[PDB]
C-alpha cells in the first residue's frame, strides 16, 4: 500500500525503509568515537564540540554513566540519547533488585536490544537513532565492548569506532591489529592506553586536538571514571614525549 | 479498537445503513401473512443445489420461544447472533418478570439490537431484515411484526421481504384483504403458497412453510404436504 | 478621495463613516462612495446625504451577511 | 451527493466555517421527517403528527409518533426514529429519576435540557466524560408539557445540543409551508379546540396523502388531565368538523 | 508526506515536525536568562497590545517549587501546560526524598516528558522554548529547553524574535566580565539587553518584566523584582537607548 | 488538508489552522461587552431569537453568587466549560472553606483547552468566554479564547463587530474607571457600548441581557422588565 514507511511494515523488496531511516539520523552531531581494549581496562574517547562559547562546555557532553562498571557512549541526536541513557539505568537498578549482583555489560546490550526491536515492531513507536557503545571490564569476560545499533542488532568487538568518518578509524585500527597479531593491546597501565587511542585518532581524523577539544571516558576493574580536561592535557604532552 | 465504522453522511443518511438496505435485498425472500387465528410464515429454500443435507440443517425460520418466530433475510451468518441474544432475553423475561414474552416487546428488543450496532463504535450494523411473528400469552391475537436493518420496527397485517419483494407485495394488495383474512387456516397457508409460486418458480421443493397456532403450536410443514397444497392450487 | 469627484452634501463626517468601517479595503471603500450615489439616484436627489454611504456599506461590501447561525 | 467538504474524515473537526459538519447534516435530516405539528396556546398543547403510510398493507394504527414520557410531559419526534428510540428512553428514565428524588414533577425545561445534554456526546473519546457515541443524531423531537411553575410550554430540541422555546413550531418535510403560515395565523388569544382545529388546517395542507383519522394522530397535554393520545374516532369527528368549516367559506 | 507525523523518519535525518516547532517558538517574544555567579535573572518582554489592559496584571514567568524559575516562550497555553508538569513532577521528588528538587533532576524530568511527544502518533510536540533555572546547594543553575527535547547548559540563554540582538549583546556581557557579574548588577542589563531587543518589534509598546533567583539577595528563592529598583533598571536601559 | 486538516499537525508557519478556525467561532458569534469598573463588573449581552414564534437564547450563565460567564459561539461547548467551572467553584467552597478565585480558575480553564489541543481525536472548543467576578481583589474581567488565552482587561467584546465596541471603550476607558458606587452608570455605558455593536438589530427589552456583580451585590442577572430602567 502506500503507507510501507510511515509504519514498519515490509516492503516489496521485503524490507524496513524506516529502521534505514534511523541509521541515517545517526550522523547529525557528527561527533567520532574510537574505542580500544587494553589487557586490563577500557578505553573510549569522543569528540567533545560547542557551535557557541555562550554554552558551558561540561554540561556538553556522550559519555554517560550508566552502572558503576559500565559507561555508554551515544552516536546520534542528544534527546534521544536522554531517553536511551534513562531506559538504561532503569533496567540496571532492577536487575540489581532482583538478582543480586550489579548487572553484566553482556545482558544489558542484550536488554536494550529487545526493547529496540519493541520500538521497530509497534506502528507508534519511533526507534531511536542513537548508536549505543557499552564498553566496560567484566571479571568473568574481561574488558568488553558491545554495540547495539536501531535496528536491535548487536555484536562484540575487538575495537569499534562510529560517527561519520569513522572508515578511517577503521582502517587504523585495522593496521594495528595486524601488526600485533593479538585482539588486544598489552598494555598495563590505562594510561598508555589512553595515549595510544588519542594517537590514532590524531592520525585518522586528521586533525590535531585540545583538552577542550576531547572527552575521555575509562572503564577500570569495579569502576568507571571520566578524566575532567586538566587530566586529558597531561596525556596530550605525554604523547609528543613517546 | 473505538474507531467509527459509521460515518454521517451529508445526504441525511449513513452509508453503511444503505449498503445494509442492499444486502437485505440481495437476500432470500419470506411472506408473512396472518388470519385470523393463525400466522404464515412462508420462505424461499435455494434447495436447487443437489446432495444437500435438508434434515440436519436448520430451516430460514427459527423458533425463538414457544410461541414467537423469527424469519429473516439477508446475510446468513449475521443472523444467527440476534438469533442467540433473542432467545437469551425470552429467558430473562420469565425470570425477573415472570411469564413470557409478548410478541412487540420481543420486537422492540431486537428493533434496540440492531440498532445499537449502528450507532455504537468499532461495529457495523447488521445487514439482516426479520420478520417477527406469533402470540401473545392468554391471548389469541396474531400479531405480525416486522424489523429491519434500520432499528425501525412496524406492525403489518401482511409484509414481505427479501428479493423481489416487490412483486409479491403488489400481489398481496390484490389477493390479501385488510378487512379480511382468510379464515381456515387451510386457506390462508394456500394463499401464501400462491403468492410464493410467483417468484420461487421451478416446481415445489423450494417451498417451505412453518404454521403456528396459538396455544404454543409452532409446526412445520414437510415437503409433502406443500406438494399436495402446490398441485391443489396448480389445478385451479 | 471619491468623494471629491461627486457632489455631496455639506452635512458629512469622513471620521463617522470611518469609524463605521473596520477592516475595509480601497477597493471596497471606493464601492460605497459609489454606491451611496446609487441610492441618491433611487430616491431621486441631485446631492448624495451622509445617510447613504452608511446604507451602501450593508449593500455592498464582500460578503453576504455572517450567515445563517443556528446557535452560532 | 459527494458534495464539495474538505472534512468528513473526522467527526470534531473543522470547518473553515467555524462551525462542525457533522451537526449541519444532521439538521438535513431533519427535512425528510414526516411532518409534526405542534401549536402552544395557554390553555394547553396540542401535538400533531402525520402517522405516515406506506402501504395499505401496512398498518397504520399500530404505529404512531406520539411518544409519552411521563403524565406531564409528551414528546413527539420528528428524522431518523431508530435514534429517538434511545433517547426517548433515557428521558423517561431521568423523569423517574428526579420523581425519586424529589417526589416532584419535573421542569419541562429542564428534561429537554437533559436530552441535549444527551444529543453532544458524540467524539473518539475528548472531554472530561466518556465519549458512546460516534455520531451525532439525526432526530429532532418536540417535547410539550405542563409545569405548574411556567405553566405550558413547548420546546424544539435540536440534535446539536441546543433547546428554543417556540409558541408553534412545525418540523418535517413540509416544516416551511407550515412556519409561513404559523408566522400570520398564531396569536394568544387562541382557545384550546381553536387550536386543535388549526393543527388539523395546517397538516392538511403539508398533507402527501389525504386526510383521514388512519394516517393522521393528534395528542393533547392539558394540565388537569395530562397526557392524553386521542384515539381515532375523536380525531375523525375533528376533521368532519373542519370540512364543514372549509364549505362555509 | 514525511511532514506528517513525529514517528516519521526522513533519509535527511530530519523529522519535519519537530523543525516546525521552532517556528512556532520562533514567533515568541524576547525572553532571556542571565546567568550570574550568585544566582540567575530571568526577563520578560510583554506586549502591551491595547490601551483596555491592566498592566502588571499578567505573569509570563512562573515559578516552579520555589528555586526554580520558568519562562517560556512560543505558544503560551502550551507553555503553561509544560510548567504544570513540572510542578507535579517537582512535588513528587520533594515528596519522595524530603528536599527541594535539583536543577540537574528538574532538567531530566522536563526533558523526557517533551521527548516523549515525538515517539507516538498520539500527540503533538509542544511548540515552546523553556528557560529555567534557580539555586540549588550545588550552585546557581541555568538550562534552556529545546522543543525537540534537547538542552545544555548555558552561561546566557535567549528566544524570541529578538534573540539576534540579544544573543550578540550577550557575547558582550560575557567579553566584558569573563569572571561574572553581580546578580545586583544584572538587573540593569537585563533591561537593556531586552530593550535592544525590540527594535526588530518596534510596532508596539511593552512592558518589562524582570524575576530573579540568587542566593545574595532573596536567599535562594525565586522572587520578582518590583517597586523602585524595577522603576529604576526600566530608567537605566531607557537613557542608554536614548 | 494539506496541513490544515488535524489537531495534531503542523504548520511550516508555525501554526495551526484548528485553532483559527475554532475562532470563526467567535466572529459567528453575536456580540457581547464586557466592562469593569473597580466596584461592579457588568456583562452586556446580546441575546438573539431564532424568528419570531421563537424565543430568545440566554447568552449569560450564573456560575456562582459572586462569578458569571457569558457565551460567545457554539451553545452546547460553553455547557461542557460551565459544568467545569462550577464543579470547581463548589469545591473550593468545599475544600478551602473559600470564594474560587477568577485569575486561577482562568489558569484551570487554559489547561482543559490545552489537552484536546494535544491529543489525536479531540478538537478546540468553539466558544469565548468573558468571565466577570466578585472576590477579595476585586472586580474582574476575563477574556477567554479557543486558543486557551486568559487575560485581564478594563473592558472587552466577543463576537461580530467586535471592534466597534472596543473603539467605544477606548473613548470612554477613563470614564468608567472613575464612577464607583454607582452601578447603574457602569450598566448606561455598556448599553451605549453595544449600541455601537448593532446590525440595526435594535435594543429591546427582551434582546438585551445584563448581568451585575458588586461589592455590596451578589451577582444578578437582569432580564425582561427589569431591564427597561436602562433602555
Amino acid at each position: 500500500a502506500g503507507y510501507d514507511r510511515h509504519i514498519t511494515i515490509f516492503s516489496p523488496e521485503g524490507r524496513l525503509y524506516q529502521v534505514e531511516y534511523a541509521f541515517k539520523a545517526t550522523n547529525q552531531t557528527n561527533i567520532n568515537s574510537l574505542a580500544v581494549r587494553g589487557k586490563d581496562c577500557t578505553v573510549v574517547i569522543s569528540q567533545k564540540k560547542v557551535p557557541d562559547k555562550l554554552l558551558d562546555p561540561t554540561t556538553v557532553s556522550y559519555i554517560f554513566c550508566i552502572s558503576r562498571t559500565i559507561g555508554m557512549v551515544v552516536n546520534g541526536p542528544i534527546p534521544d540519547a536522554r531517553n536511551a541513557a534513562l531506559r538504561a539505568k532503569a533496567e540496571a537498578a532492577e536487575f540489581r533488585y532482583k538478582y543480586g549482583y550489579d548487572m553484566p555489560c553482556d545482558v544489558l546490550a542484550k536488554r536494550m536490544a529487545n526493547l529496540s526491536q519493541i520500538y521497530t515492531q509497534r506502528a507508534y513507536m519511533r526507534p531511536l537513532g542513537v548508536i549505543l557503545t557499552f564498553v566496560s571490564v567484566d571479571e568473568e569476560l574481561g574488558p568488553s565492548i558491545y554495540k547495539t545499533d536501531p535496528a536491535g542488532y548487536y555484536v562484540g568487538y575487538k575495537a569499534t569506532a562510529t560517527g561519520p568518518k569513522q572508515q578511517e578509524i577503521t582502517t587504523n585500527l585495522e593496521n594495528h591489529f595486524k601488526k600485533s597479531k593479538i585482539d588486544h593491546i598489552n598494555e598495563e597501565s590505562w594510561e598508555k592506553v589512553v595515549e595510544f587511542a588519542i594517537t590514532h585518532m590524531i592520525d585518522a581524523l586528521g586533525t590535531e586536538f585540545s583538552k577542550n577539544d576531547l572527552e575521555v571516558g575509562v572503564a577500570t576493574k569495579d569502576k568507571f571514571f571520566t578524566l575532567s580536561a586538566e587530566n586529558i592535557e597531561e596525556r596530550l604532552v605525554a604523547i609528543a614525549e613517546q | 479498537y473505538d474507531r467509527a465504522l459509521s460515518i454521517f453522511s451529508p445526504d441525511g443518511h449513513i452509508f453503511q445503513v444503505e449498503y445494509a438496505l442492499e444486502a437485505v435485498k440481495r437476500g432470500t425472500c419470506a411472506v408473512g401473512v396472518k388470519g385470523k387465528n393463525c400466522v404464515v410464515l412462508g420462505c424461499e429454500r435455494r434447495s436447487t443445489l443437489k446432495l444437500q443435507d435438508t434434515r440436519i440443517t436448520p430451516s430460514k425460520v427459527s423458533k425463538i420461544d414457544s410461541h414467537v418466530v423469527l424469519s429473516f433475510s439477508g446475510l446468513n451468518a449475521d443472523s444467527r447472533i440476534l438469533i442467540e441474544k433473542a432467545r437469551v432475553e425470552a429467558q430473562s423475561h420469565r425470570l425477573t418478570l415472570e411469564d413470557p414474552v409478548t410478541v412487540e416487546y420481543l420486537t422492540r428488543y431486537v428493533a434496540g439490537v440492531q440498532q445499537r450496532y449502528t450507532q455504537s463504535g468499532g461495529v457495523r450494523p447488521f445487514g439482516v431484515s426479520t420478520l417477527i411473528a406469533g402470540f401473545d400469552p392468554r391471548d389469541d391475537e396474531p400479531k405480525l411484526y416486522q424489523t429491519e436493518p434500520s432499528g425501525i420496527y412496524s406492525s403489518w397485517s401482511a409484509q414481505t421481504i427479501g428479493r423481489n419483494s416487490k412483486t409479491v407485495r403488489e400481489f398481496l394488495e390484490k389477493n390479501y384483504d385488510r378487512k379480511e383474512p382468510p379464515a381456515t387456516v387451510e386457506e390462508c397457508v394456500k394463499l401464501t403458497v400462491r403468492s410464493l409460486l410467483e417468484v420461487v418458480q421451478t416446481g415445489a421443493k423450494n417451498i417451505e412453510i412453518t404454521v403456528v397456532k396459538p396455544d404454543s403450536d409452532i409446526v412445520a410443514l414437510s415437503s409433502e404436504e406443500i406438494n399436495q397444497y402446490v398441485t391443489q392450487i396448480e389445478q385451479e | 478621495i471619491h468623494s471629491r469627484k461627486m457632489t455631496t452634501d455639506d452635512d458629512i463626517n469622513w471620521q463617522e463613516l470611518a469609524r463605521s468601517t473596520d477592516e475595509f479595503n480601497g477597493a471596497q471603500l471606493k464601492a460605497v462612495t459609489v454606491e451611496a450615489g446609487m441610492i441618491a439616484l433611487r430616491n431621486g436627489q441631485s446631492s448624495v446625504k451622509h445617510e447613504d454611504f452608511v446604507e451602501g456599506i450593508s449593500e455592498v461590501q464582500a460578503r453576504k451577511s455572517k450567515s445563517v447561525s443556528f446557535y452560532a | 451527493f459527494l458534495t464539495r467538504s474538505e472534512y468528513d474524515r473526522g467527526v470534531s473537526t473543522f470547518s473553515p466555517e467555524g462551525r462542525l459538519f457533522q451537526v449541519e447534516y444532521s439538521l438535513e435530516a431533519i427535512k425528510l421527517g414526516s411532518t409534526a405539528i405542534g401549536i402552544a396556546t395557554k390553555e394547553g398543547v396540542v401535538l400533531g403528527v402525520e402517522k405516515r403510510a406506506t402501504s395499505p398493507l401496512l398498518e397504520s394504527d399500530s404505529i404512531e409518533k406520539i411518544v409519552e414520557i411521563d403524565r406531564h410531559i409528551g414528546c413527539a419526534m420528528s428524522g431518523l426514529t431508530a435514534d429517538a428510540r434511545s433517547m426517548i428512553e433515557h428521558a423517561r428514565t431521568a423523569a423517574v429519576t428526579h420523581n425519586l428524588y424529589y417526589d416532584e414533577d419535573i421542569n419541562v425545561e429542564s428534561l429537554t435540557q437533559s436530552v441535549c445534554d444527551l444529543a453532544l456526546r458524540f467524539g473518539e473519546g475528548a472531554s472530561g466524560e466518556e465519549r458512546l457515541m460516534s455520531r451525532p443524531f439525526g432526530v429532532a423531537l418536540l417535547i410539550a408539557g405542563h409545569d405548574a411553575d411556567d405553566g405550558y410550554q413547548l420546546f424544539h430540541a435540536e440534535p446539536s445540543g441546543t433547546f428554543y422555546r417556540y409558541n408553534a413550531k412545525a418540523i418535517g418535510s413540509g416544516s416551511e409551508g407550515a412556519q409561513a403560515e404559523l408566522l400570520n395565523e398564531w396569536h394568544s388569544s387562541l382557545t384550546l379546540k381553536e387550536a386543535e382545529l388549526l393543527v388539523l388546517k395546517i397538516l392538511k395542507q403539508v398533507m402527501e396523502e389525504k386526510l383521514d383519522e388512519n394516517n393522521a394522530q393528534l395528542s393533547c397535554i392539558t394540565k388537569q388531565d395530562g397526557f392524553k393520545i386521542y384515539d381515532n374516532e375523536k380525531t375523525a369527528e375533528l376533521i368532519k368538523e373542519l370540512k364543514e368549516k372549509e364549505a362555509a367559506e | 508526506g514525511y511532514d506528517l507525523s513525529n514517528s516519521v523518519f526522513s533519509p535527511d535525518g530530519r523529522n519535519f515536525q519537530v523543525e516546525y516547532a521552532v517556528k512556532a517558538v520562533e514567533n515568541g517574544t524576547t525572553s532571556i536568562g542571565i546567568k550570574c555567579n550568585d544566582g540567575v535573572v530571568f526577563a520578560v518582554e510583554k506586549l502591551i497590545t491595547s490601551k483596555l489592559l491592566v498592566p502588571q496584571k499578567n505573569v509570563k514567568i512562573q515559578v516552579v517549587d520555589r528555586h526554580i524559575g520558568c519562562v517560556y516562550s512560543g505558544l503560551i497555553p502550551d507553555g503553561r501546560h509544560l510548567v504544570n508538569r513540572g510542578r507535579e513532577e517537582a512535588a513528587s521528588f520533594k515528596k519522595l526524598y524530603k528536599t527541594p528538587i535539583p536543577i540537574p533532576a528538574f532538567a531530566d524530568r522536563l526533558g523526557q516528558y517533551v521527548q516523549a511527544h515525538t515517539l507516538y502518533n498520539s500527540v503533538r510536540p509542544f511548540g515552546v522554548s523553556t528557560i529555567f533555572g534557580g539555586v540549588d546547594k550545588n550552585g546557581a543553575h541555568l538550562y534552556m529547553l529545546e522543543p525537540s527535547g534537547s538542552y545544555w547548559g548555558y552561561k546566557g540563554a535567549a528566544t524570541g524574535k529578538g534573540r539576534q540582538s540579544a544573543k550578540a549583546e550577550l557575547e558582550k556581557l560575557v567579553d566584558h566580565h569573563p569572571e561574572g557579574l553581580s546578580a545586583r548588577e544584572a538587573v540593569k542589563q537585563a533591561a537593556k539587553i531586552i530593550y535592544l531587543a525590540h527594535e526588530d518589534n518596534k510596532e508596539k509598546d511593552f512592558e518589562l518584566e524582570i524575576s530573579w533567583c540568587s542566593l545574595s539577595e532573596t536567599n535562594g528563592l525565586h522572587k520578582f523584582v518590583k517597586g523602585d529598583l524595577l522603576q529604576e533598571a526600566i530608567d537605566f536601559a531607557q537613557k542608554e537607548i536614548n | 488538508n494539506n496541513y490544515d486538516g488535524d489537531t495534531v499537525t503542523f504548520s511550516p508557519t508555525g501554526r495551526l489552522f484548528q485553532v483559527e478556525y475554532a475562532l470563526e467561532a467567535i466572529k459567528q458569534g453575536s456580540v457581547t461587552v464586557g466592562l469593569r469598573s473597580n466596584t461592579h463588573a457588568v456583562l452586556v449581552a446580546l441575546k438573539r431569537n431564532a424568528d419570531e414564534l421563537s424565543s430568545y437564547q440566554k447568552k449569560i450563565i450564573k456560575c456562582d453568587e459572586h462569578m458569571g460567564l457569558s457565551l460567545a459561539g457554539l451553545a452546547p461547548d460553553a455547557r461542557v466549560l460551565s459544568n467545569y467551572l462550577r464543579q470547581q467553584c463548589n469545591y473550593s467552597s468545599l475544600v478551602f472553606n473559600r470564594k474560587l478565585a477568577v485569575e486561577r480558575a482562568g489558569h484551570l480553564l487554559c489547561d482543559k483547552a490545552q489537552k484536546n489541543t494535544q491529543s489525536y481525536g479531540g478538537r478546540p472548543y468553539g466558544v469565548g468566554l468573558l468571565i466577570i467576578g466578585y472576590d477579595k481583589s476585586g472586580a474582574h474581567l476575563l477574556e477567554f479564547q479557543p486558543s486557551g488565552n486568559v487575560t485581564e482587561l478594563y473592558g472587552t467584546a466577543i463576537g461580530a463587530r467586535s471592534q466597534g465596541a472596543k473603539t467605544y471603550l477606548e473613548r470612554t476607558l477613563d470614564t468608567f474607571i472613575k464612577i464607583d458606587g454607582n452601578p447603574d452608570e457602569l450598566i448606561k455605558a455598556g448599553v451605549e457600548a453595544i449600541s455601537q455593536s448593532l446590525r440595526d438589530e435594535s435594543l429591546t427589552v427582551d434582546n438585551l441581557s445584563i448581568a451585575i456583580v458588586g461589592k455590596d451585590t451578589p451577582f444578578t442577572i437582569y432580564d425582561g422588565e427589569a431591564v427597561a430602567k436602562y433602555i
